[PDB]
C-alpha cells in the first residue's frame, strides 16, 4: 500500500508486475511468429522485461552447492532504485545474462565487464 | 444513463476488436479508432483503494474520453489527467457538481459548462 | 486426457487462432496499400530468368508457384536479393536490384484469382509493385484458412473437454459413495 | 502526354499543346507533330503549356521521355516536386 | 550506368530496404 | 534388441519410429498452416514417413472378402529391406498410394508403374 511502504516503492512493483504482465501476452506471439515481428517499441519491453527476470534471482547463502558462486544480502533502497534503473531503460546497453544470479544492481555493472574478455 | 450508455456501446465495439491489439499500428484507420476510444475509457475506469467517488463526479470524468478529449493523449497519463481534472473541477466548479446532483441529470448548461472547462484543460495539459 | 492438459491445449491453439485472425486483417490493411500505390505504379511502367517474391512466409501457394539473381529470399529456398515484403518495395529497392546486375512475378488480378538502360530498372520496379499485391492478398486467405482450421480443431476440443468435465464429477462422486457405504 | 513519377501521376494521356524537356543535350521543346524519338533526362525543369493556354512548372531530377510514331508522349521521372 | 547517375540526381531533388546478399 | 534380432534390424526398426514420432510432432501444424507451409527438411521426412505408413499397412488372408485383394506373407528379410531403402531415400519420387496394402517393397514399384 503506498501508505505503508511508500508511493515510490509501490509504483515501482507494480510497475514491476506491469511489464512482466505484459511480456506475458508478448511471450504468446514470439511462440508462434517468432522475435522478427516485433515492433522497436515491444522488443524494448521484451529486453527489459528479461533483465527484471533475472534481476529478481539472487544466489543464495545456503545454496552454494546448486549455483556456484556464494550468496548475498541485498538492502531495501538498493533494491527499489536497481529496478527502477531498469524501468527507465539505463542499460539497455547491459546484456541480458548480466543481471543473472546477482546481488545489487552494481555487480550487474561489473558483471557486463566480465562477459566480454 | 447518459455518459454510461454511450460508453457500454463503445467498450463493447472495443472488445470486438481487443484481441488484436498487438499489431494495433497496421490496422485500418476506423479499427484503430475504435481501439484508441477503448484503451482511453478503460484507464477511465481505473481506480484507487477505499476512495469513493460521489455519482456528479464520476459522470464528469466519464464525459471526457466519452466526447472523445482523451483520443489524441498518451494512455499512460490518462490518470494522471484525471486525478488533476477532478481536483480542479472540485474545487473551481462546486456549482456545477452541486447542480448535476441537485437536478439529477446533465442540463444543456451543465453540458456546456463542462465543455469550456474540459476543451481548455486539454490545451494546458498537451502543452 | 487430463483437463489440465486440454485447458493448456485450448489456450495454446487459440492463441494461434487469435494471431491468424489477427494477420488477415494486417494482410487486408497492407492490400489496400498496397492496390493504392499500384495504379500510379501500373501506368508508370509499360516501356535472364529473374524470380520476384520476399523473405515473408505464410502467404499460400506464392512462393511455391513461381519456378547472382532472384528476389525475395524464399525463392532460393529451394535450390541473390534478401530482405523484401517486410516493408513496401520503393523505387530505390528496384535501382539496387538492376545495379548490381525474362522476368517472372505473380500479376494482381483481384482478392481470389492470380496468374504466374533506365527502362530495365523500371520493369524491376513493376514486378515489385506487383508482386506485393499479390503477396498480401494471397496471405489474406491463407490465414483466413488457417483461422478456420484452428477454429474447427477448438470445437473438437471443447467436446472433448466437456467429456472429460462430466468423467471427473462422476469418478469423484463415485469415491465418495463407495467410502459412505 | 502521359507525366509520372513512381510516387504520383501528373497527366494521364494528354491532350496537351507543348512540354518543355530536360535532355543530356540541352532542351527539347515536344510540339504535338514532333519526330519519333527516345531520350534521357537530366536535372532540369519541366514546362508544360496546357491546352487552353495555363502552364504547369515542375522540376524533374532523371528519366526518359519516348514520343511513339503516333501523336503519342510518355515522360517518366524518377522525382518530381513542387517547387 | 545510368541507374547510377539517375540515383544521384535522386538523392539531391529530396533535400528541398534490400540488402545484398553474394555467396 | 540388436544383440538379439540383428544391428540392420534393430537400427531400421528404429528409424522407421524416429521419423514417424518427428512426423507426429509437426501434425499439429501441418492442420492448422498447410504441408506447403514446411521446410525443405521437414517437408521431405513428411514426405517418407506417410509413405512409411501405408507400406506398414498389408492384405491380410482372412480379409481376402473385406478387402478383395490377394492375401500376403513377407519374409522378415525383405521386410527389413524394404524400410530401409525408404529410408535412405530411394523411392522419393514414387507416388504415397503405391505404398498402400501391398506385399514386398517389388509390389510398390510394380503398383506405381499403372499410375503413370
Amino acid at each position: 500500500d503506498p501508505n505503508i511502504v511508500g508511493s515510490e516503492h509501490y509504483d515501482v512493483a507494480r510497475g514491476v508486475q506491469k511489464i512482466l504482465q505484459d511480456y506475458k501476452s508478448l511471450q504468446d506471439i514470439i511462440a508462434i511468429l517468432g522475435m522478427d515481428e516485433l515492433s522497436e517499441e515491444d522488443k524494448l519491453t521484451v529486453s527489459r522485461a528479461r533483465k527484471i527476470q533475472r534481476f529478481l534471482s539472487q544466489p543464495f547463502q545456503v545454496a552454494e552447492v546448486f549455483t556456484g558462486h556464494l550468496g548475498k544480502l541485498v538492502p531495501l533502497k538498493e533494491t527499489i532504485k536497481g529496478f527502477q534503473q531498469i524501468l527507465a531503460g539505463e542499460y539497455d546497453h547491459l546484456p541480458e545474462q548480466a543481471f543473472y544470479m546477482v546481488g545489487p544492481i552494481e555487480e550487474a555493472v561489473a558483471k557486463a565487464d566480465k562477459l566480454a574478455e | 444513463k447518459q455518459v454510461a450508455g454511450t460508453m457500454k456501446l463503445e467498450l463493447a465495439q472495443y472488445r470486438e476488436v481487443a484481441a488484436f491489439a498487438q499489431f494495433g499500428s497496421d490496422l485500418d484507420a476506423a479499427t484503430q479508432q475504435l481501439l484508441s476510444r477503448g484503451v482511453r475509457l478503460t484507464e477511465l475506469l481505473k481506480q484507487g483503494q477505499y476512495s469513493p467517488m460521489a455519482i456528479e463526479e464520476q459522470v464528469a470524468v466519464i464525459y471526457a474520453g466519452v466526447r472523445g478529449y482523451l483520443d489524441k493523449l498518451e494512455p499512460s497519463k490518462i490518470t494522471k489527467f484525471e486525478n488533476a481534472f477532478l481536483s480542479h473541477v472540485i474545487s473551481q466548479h462546486q456549482a456545477l457538481l452541486g447542480k448535476i446532483r441537485t437536478d439529477g441529470k446533465i442540463s444543456e448548461e451543465s453540458d456546456a459548462k463542462l465543455k469550456e472547462i474540459v476543451t481548455n484543460f486539454l490545451a494546458g495539459f498537451e502543452a | 486426457a487430463t483437463l489440465k492438459d486440454i485447458t493448456r491445449r485450448l489456450k495454446s491453439i487459440k492463441n494461434i487462432q487469435k494471431i491468424t485472425k489477427s494477420m488477415k486483417m494486417v494482410a487486408a490493411a497492407k492490400y489496400a496499400r498496397a492496390e493504392r500505390e499500384l495504379k500510379p505504379a501500373r501506368v508508370y511502367g509499360v516501356g535472364l530468368i529473374i524470380g520476384v517474391s520476399s523473405d515473408r512466409g505464410l502467404c499460400g501457394a506464392i512462393h511455391s508457384s513461381v519456378a547472382i539473381i532472384g528476389v525475395g529470399d524464399k525463392i532460393r529456398s529451394i535450390l541473390t536479393f534478401k530482405e523484401v515484403g517486410r516493408r513496401p518495395p520503393t523505387f530505390g529497392d528496384a535501382s539496387v536490384i538492376a545495379l548490381e546486375l525474362s522476368i517472372i512475378f505473380n500479376r494482381f488480378r483481384s482478392v481470389i484469382s492470380y496468374k504466374t538502360e533506365y527502362s530495365l530498372a523500371n520493369i524491376i520496379y513493376y514486378s515489385l509493385k506487383e508482386s506485393t499485391t499479390s503477396e498480401q492478398s494471397a496471405r489474406m486467405t491463407a490465414m483466413d484458412n488457417a483461422s478456420k482450421n484452428a477454429s474447427e480443431m477448438i470445437d473438437k476440443l471443447t467436446l472433448t473437454f466437456n467429456r472429460t468435465r462430466q468423467a471427473v464429477i462422476t469418478k469423484e462422486l463415485i469415491e465418495i459413495i463407495s467410502g459412505a457405504a | 502526354f502521359t507525366f509520372a513519377s513512381p510516387t504520383q501521376v501528373f497527366f494521364n494521356s494528354a491532350n496537351v499543346r507543348q512540354v518543355d524537356v530536360p535532355t543530356q543535350t540541352g532542351a527539347f521543346g515536344i510540339l504535338a507533330a514532333h519526330v519519333p524519338t527516345l531520350q534521357v533526362l537530366r536535372p532540369g525543369l519541366v514546362v508544360v503549356h496546357a491546352e487552353d493556354g495555363t502552364t504547369s512548372k515542375y522540376f524533374v531530377s532523371s528519366g526518359s521521355v519516348t514520343v511513339n510514331a503516333d501523336s503519342s508522349v510518355q515522360l517518366l521521372a524518377e522525382e518530381a516536386v513542387t517547387l | 550506368s545510368y541507374i547510377r547517375y539517375s540515383q544521384i540526381c535522386a538523392k539531391a531533388v529530396r533535400d528541398a530496404t534490400i540488402k545484398i546478399v553474394k555467396v
